[PDB]
């Protein structure tokens, strides 16, 4: 028997569920259908209302202390909950009856993560991150997978780590997996040794854009960004942010929509400042 | 009580109420709320978006320039389609004009996203409400085999031993009684009228479209980074072309990469052609005999238009726009998203507070301050609504209407609108597909008498369904059109991709407002944009599921869906197949619809 | 003249003579000339390796580290079977085992390459002395699907539509009167007896197998880094492990590679047995009744052994070794590449000079100094062959024999002394094949008597042909297997992938030597080194194709190539079908044989 | 009508054919059925001995200066040239004979371009390379395609570049095309930020091995290498010889079987 997942949505754009579709390896069909046991997901489940709550509620009883709860999306605070309700209730209630009796969280994104986009300031939802909306006390591992979306091959490489080595992986402080968010984005960019000669896109479709050059002077956040995206890369392996021209916007770091403009040059970068 | 609507329906919430929160398998969160009469028709329909983020709000005093970024977030299933809109917005405030390989690469990954999106609608979205994976355990793989040899003849993964394969799958997937996303669906309701046979050709290709769908956003990938939320910028495109100079392998796009471009085309193209469109003409003849959803799509319908041949020349658009009302298809209204008559938002029935809520405000006079505030005849509680009051504020959803009217947006609109300006491409779809489907439905009913009422053909649920793939098909055909013409434009010494002229603020005016528009998966969005001294005063965004999902106007016109569900019989209303079709016939996206 | 060679044969040269140069779809250059009798039967064979680089001298003075990367280069075709033996040679020599992670892997590659290797000769190589293309376009492609379907049940592509497509893209290559590779093909010689349909469905065939070709070979970009040509390291490999710790995304083998392998090695297994080994079978049954080209097959076999289930352990091969002789398959004489008076090559009919030239030289003794003469016989000049005087030296090949017996080498070969050791999956495949050989025979003749007498089966050109679809098989199984190890391996807390104590050349012995042998995919493959003061004194190579395309020893013993066509008919001497169906079937690799 | 290739094979172990055919965009299928003609390859063709020569003879006449030729392998000089035979007769005299009429060549890979293992010392035959063997009176454009053996899509890409765009592509000094040949490996290499901070795998299977540290120290030659192998990649973008943990050997150069030890390092 596969192992059960719950697969929660609170307030979201939908992008962590697409990102998960397009890994390479394994594939989603596999994953659902020989991998794990996705017993709830509103985007692909064909249950709805009435049917798809009384799986909640099954599962919960049936598989207590015994599935994973992945989270897309925040619980809101503001509006009493309800600008994110489910069930004719609040999102949070939801998150936190399914949070009560998981084995393990995993919070998919900078959303579940972090807060992304809806908790730029001024966060006119209170959309608050899985961990600080059950704070300090909750007793099960939080696993942050964070990006926007994360790659799909990180997202079913942390799944098949799971399901194959029979252990959550080791975590770093931010509680990240250390398989794929152990280095920064610049500290394996292909396009560091012109970062080192100081060879620059100055504006765009320049020189060095036809060239490639590093991207830190149109905004790139990779020196201050933890992910795989220069080592893994993007669809399987097709591309990332700055192989296609456009700097990292930082995007899968606490607070990267209000770190600066996109187009602002990220800091940090002397060992005398 | 009892409604009359002025666009002439008759909302009637005294029969029994039935509630579906959640609507799955849809992106976001949606509430719907239905009453039944005794027979079991739908005489009332309740529209609820039930999410709200709030990105209007938080735009307020940041760069232009970053906000294509913020607002792309609002949805990761129409992917990008923001993006666009945005860097479109900013650059008409700002009189921007970007170079013809950048206008060609946006409308690529414009394409790219309409086939991968249509695509995982129907298969991944809408066709559990037509397809019962339980009853394809009963069909004979042999049966299934000349099913799709004559639904798709190019196809070639026909083979009954294949089929076989696929059902011994999901035989052990049922089997191990983990049954996950197939889970308490309603596969006993008659509402199923597939064969065995064709149940289990749609699984099949439920599986094949799941395996394909990641191979065309490579697409997004090469141009944009990555896939979901690929990278745009205001001025062009950031993907630099070198195909032959120094450092050409570095580049983003090389010849490599184009090579790459071409072959994912082709791919797609395929299976268009080869899987998509067939199956929903296949599916569309065994459900012949279920007409219902056409909703407005039958009187009101718009698109501000796409795709022009000769850029910024809408003359020129392969989907051109207009507003088509109360069903004259002879009369395009001019559509002009300037116009402060034409499009305007309401939240007499939206959980948002105007001061002079009496007012549709055109979006660059747009305003959103949250208003979260139950009626006073709301069964439950603020935290706990049973039954949702609709004669109050019921919706995240604002009210957009077009010079009062409501109306239909979508593909179905865009093919509406696009068949009544002899557009000669789809003219000849929107035909074959006819024939087609009429030799199917005589393949399964050998007295069947061919369908030759467009309107009515097109003007239902399953019309809806097919415009969605013909327009993919569509997609395929221009974005190849498309890569050709890049390749043209480089050979012949263009290999530009950006304006920076107006990057800095400094060359800016103090004041700028802008619009830009889309042919969005799901119809008609627009973004507004007002500049003041390099910062954003107001940006609105009004999106083809805020059309479409509208709560009703002060005047109590409703919206789209709530149209499209009034007067359906349902074999069992507490397992609603029937609403489930209907609503997702329209794709909502509910992030988008409420932002 | 009339030659009774001691191995039973009797070479005459009398009759009519056909030269064949350049012999085409090989890897390298070769030529091969025969006599025929008045009746058209082969009475002599002529086998001659046409190039030469001389790797063994080119390596003299270098350091055994680096030798792999240069006799990599041997061949491209059997791309890292060569840096195997060579690494392996080097361990042996200085007494280096290398963690079980690497042996893994190494086996993973040696496997990878084992199936691309197996799947391209048959199709891309092999094929076209089987299949005629433009008898392909006569075929029905209903009957087609039909075909295909009894050939191969599971396979999904069998549409007659997609066989139809196929036809009409071939039609039209044809039509552009283009002809390509095809081009003066001899598709009007009666030696094709397919039916238009199977010819249609191995074209088909034919090329899914070029687009899957690609595919496996990321196995060997993944742990080796590029396809052709691997990256190896003598002590292990290069491509380091780290599942989970600091840094894993940058390392060489993380989750998402290891993930990327499990669904390479699937993919190959999958198209093993839905499309390689049906199609060898099937075809095998349309030619039941040419069982020519055996050769010394029935009589003298060897091979190393490979694939120990315990490392280091050849009692545990998975294709065990030993040598065969005079057909006795009860006797498994064990072959040991140390003992100076098994291996030996000679070059009394070679471009090569030794200073003994009676003498067989054991590898660790064994002599490269070209000597391009032609015997006074030669019908034309140096630079103008008309007829090559095979009394004399002619050949760039060695002549390798074991014990004094002139052997076969390959699939065939290991398949035999496998069977023989009683290895239960070979003779399930055996067995089973026979049968479903039998079967199709059936299908084409119910008339058919089935064939039972395996030695008559396997030792023919079909059954050469037929054993090394066998061995892809079994080896995609085997390296499923060994990714398992792998997993397991890592899971239980051993990541490690190298054994430095002995990089450093301090470490080595003044004086040291070693023989590393590989399963390569056309049979026997070794390297032998003689390392002083930490240089290459001696480097030998003996490979398989130097065994098969042997040219005649001093006591007048022909060559496996040589023996195989002896016998013969042609239909067309001029139009030699049977003479390149038969070299073909031992995968002739003659910039191997030569080095 | 498809343009003509002529591919012929001297001196070889064949990885340029194999690498051309696992290019995954376009395939290779495609490049034979619709684009090329490919109208003499030994590895692929159907036709052998008089056959085969027939078409050549036929080609060369029927096409005289329309063909592109393209070259796997080199032609030895020793032996009388008689350590590459094809048709009886050396290959030199077939290479020359099909260069005459040729419209341009494609040197493929080190072999071609450059002379590769068999030229290294001592050079047993004289394999000597394309462009030295035809030498400075040859009047038609040699593309060097370097590496042993290219990416597959670089190979693929300079045939596409030449059919989409009508023209020879811009070559460097040494005759690489610029589309793929202009920088240098460590000029886009990955591991670059582990150089700049003096990380590097000191010994194989150590704490930097296992972190994708730099490979300078463990000899890669990929600061004066020039390649597409850190930007395109081989085998559809997924790896390339410093991803999976062993330093460039510098195999695009020519020479570089001479430049010393493989981990020796750099300099
Ligand atoms: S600043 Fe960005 S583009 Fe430049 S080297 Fe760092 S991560 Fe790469
Ligand atoms: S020396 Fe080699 S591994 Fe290190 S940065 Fe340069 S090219 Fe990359
Ligand atoms: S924007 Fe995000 S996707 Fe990667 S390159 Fe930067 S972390
Ligand atoms: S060895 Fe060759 S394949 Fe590339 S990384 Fe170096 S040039
Ligand atoms: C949105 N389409
Ligand atoms: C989007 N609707
Ligand atoms: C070689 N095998
Ligand atoms: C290889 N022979
Ligand atoms: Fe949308
Ligand atoms: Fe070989
Ligand atoms: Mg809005
Ligand atoms: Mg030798
Ligand atoms: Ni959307
Ligand atoms: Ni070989
Ligand atoms: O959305
Ligand atoms: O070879």
């Amino acid at each position: 028997p596969r192992t059960p997942v719950i697969w929660l949505h609170g307030l979201e754009c939908t992008c962590c569920s697409e990102s998960f579709i397009r890994s390479a390896h394994p594939l989603a069909k596999d994953v659902v259908l020989s991998m794990i046991s996705l017993d709830y997901d509103d985007t692909l489940m064909a249950a709805s209302g009435h049917a798809a709550e009384a799986i909640l509620d099954e599962i919960k009883e049936k598989y207590k202390g015994n599935y994973i709860l992945a989270v897309e999306g925040n619980p809101p605070l503001n509006q009493d909950g309800m600008s994110c309700i489910i069930g004719g209730r609040p999102f949070s209630e939801q998150l936190k009856r399914m949070a009560d009796d998981a084995k393990a969280i995993i919070s998919w994104g900078s959303c579940a993560s972090w807060g992304c986009v809806q908790a730029a300031k001024p966060n006119p939802t209170q959309a608050t991150p899985v961990h600080k909306f059950l704070g300090g006390g909750y007793d099960k591992p939080i696993i942050k997978v964070p990006g926007c979306p994360p790659i799909a091959e990180v997202m079913t490489g942390v799944i098949t780590y799971m399901l194959t080595f029979d252990r959550i992986p080791e975590l770093d402080r931010q509680g990240r997996p250390k398989m794929f968010y152990s280095q920064r984005i610049h500290d394996k960019c292909y396009r560091r040794p012109h970062f080192d000669a100081g060879q620059f896109v100055e504006e765009w479709d320049d020189e060095g854009a036809r060239k490639g050059y590093c991207l830190y002077k149109v905004g790139c956040k990779g020196p201050t960004t933890y992910n795989a995206c220069s080592t893994v890369r993007w669809n399987g392996g097709t591309s990332f942010p700055i192989q296609s021209g456009h700097g990292c916007i930082g995007c899968s770091e606490d607070g990267f929509w209000d770190k600066g403009s996109f187009y602002s040059r990220d800091t940090e970068m002397n060992a005398f400042g | 009580s009892v409604l009359n609507t002025p666009n002439h329906y008759k909302m009637d919430n005294s029969g029994r109420r039935v509630v579906i929160d959640p609507v799955t398998r849809i992106e976001g969160h949606m509430r719907c709320e239905v009453n039944v009469d005794e027979n079991n028709v739908i005489q009332n329909a309740v529209s609820t978006g039930t999410m709200w983020r709030g990105l209007e709000v938080i735009l307020r005093g940041r760069d232009p320039r970053d906000a294509w970024a913020f607002v792309e977030r609002i949805c990761g299933v129409c992917t990008g389609c923001h993006a666009l809109a945005s860097v479109r917005a900013v650059e008409d405030a700002l009189d921007i004009k970007i170079p013809h390989n950048a206008t060609l690469i946006r409308e690529i990954m414009a394409k790219t996203l309409q086939i991968h999106d249509h695509i995982v609608h129907f298969y991944h979205l809408h066709a559990l409400d037509w397809v019962n994976p339980v009853n394809a355990l009963k069909a004979d793989p042999q049966a299934t085999s000349e099913l799709q040899k004559l639904v798709s003849p190019h196809h070639p993964m026909s083979s009954p031993g294949y089929f076989k394969d696929i059902q011994i799958r999901i035989q052990k997937f049922v089997d191990s009684g983990q049954l996950g996303i197939f889970k308490n669906g309603y596969w006993s309701n008659p509402a199923y009228k597939l064969s065995p046979e064709a149940d289990l050709m749609a699984v099949t290709h439920y599986l094949e479209a799941l395996d394909f769908q990641k191979e065309i956003v490579k697409i997004h990938a090469i141009f944009g980074g990555k896939n979901p939320h690929p990278n745009y910028m205001v001025g062009g495109v950031p993907c630099a072309i070198n195909i032959d100079g120094d450092m050409a392998a570095g580049a983003p796009i090389n010849m490599e990469r184009l090579n790459f471009v071409k072959s994912l085309i082709e791919q797609g193209r395929t299976f268009n052609t080869n899987v998509y469109v067939p199956d929903v003409i296949a599916i569309a003849a065994f459900y012949r005999d279920w007409l219902y959803g056409g909703g407005l799509s039958a009187t009101n319908v718009m698109d501000y238009g796409a795709y022009p041949k000769t850029p910024y020349d809408k003359s020129t658009d392969q989907l051109p726009g207009g507003a088509i009302i109360n069903g004259d298809w002879g009369k395009i209204h001019p559509v002009d998203p300037r116009d402060p008559e034409q499009v305007q938002e309401f939240v007499t029935h939206s959980w948002y507070k105007y001061p002079d809520e009496t007012k549709g405000l055109h979006p660059w006079d747009g305003i959103t301050e949250p208003n979260y505030e139950l009626g006073s005849k709301t069964k439950g509680s603020r935290t706990n609504i049973i039954e949702i009051d609709e004669s109050a504020k019921y919706s995240w959803i604002k009210s957009p209407r077009w010079r009062g009217h409501a109306v239909e947006v979508g593909p179905l609109a865009r093919y509406i609108l696009a068949y009544a300006q002899g557009v000669e491409y789809v003219k000849t779809q929107v035909h074959t597909s006819l024939n087609r489907f009429n030799a199917v439905c005589r393949l399964l009913d050998p007295n069947h008498k061919d369908i030759t009422d467009l309107k009515a053909f097109l003007g239902s649920t399953i019309g809806r369904t097919l415009a969605r793939a013909l327009e993919s098909e569509y997609c395929g055909d221009m974005m190849l059109d498309d890569f050709n013409q890049l390749i043209s434009n480089i050979k012949n010494g263009d290999s530009s991709t950006a304006n920076t002229d107006k990057w800095d603020p400094s060359s800016w005016p103090e004041h700028a407002k802008g619009v830009g528009t889309v042919a969005a998966p799901r119809g008609a969005l627009a973004h507004w944009i007002v500049i003041e001294k390099g910062k954003i005063k107001n940006y609105q965004c009004v999106v083809p599921t805020t059309w479409n999902g509208s709560p009703r106007d002060p005047k109590g016109n409703i919206g789209a869906f709530e149209a499209s569900l009034m007067g359906t019989p349902m074999e069992r209303p507490d397992e609603p197949v029937e609403v489930l079709r209907t609503l997702h016939s329209f794709d909502p996206c509910l992030a988008c619809s409420t932002h």
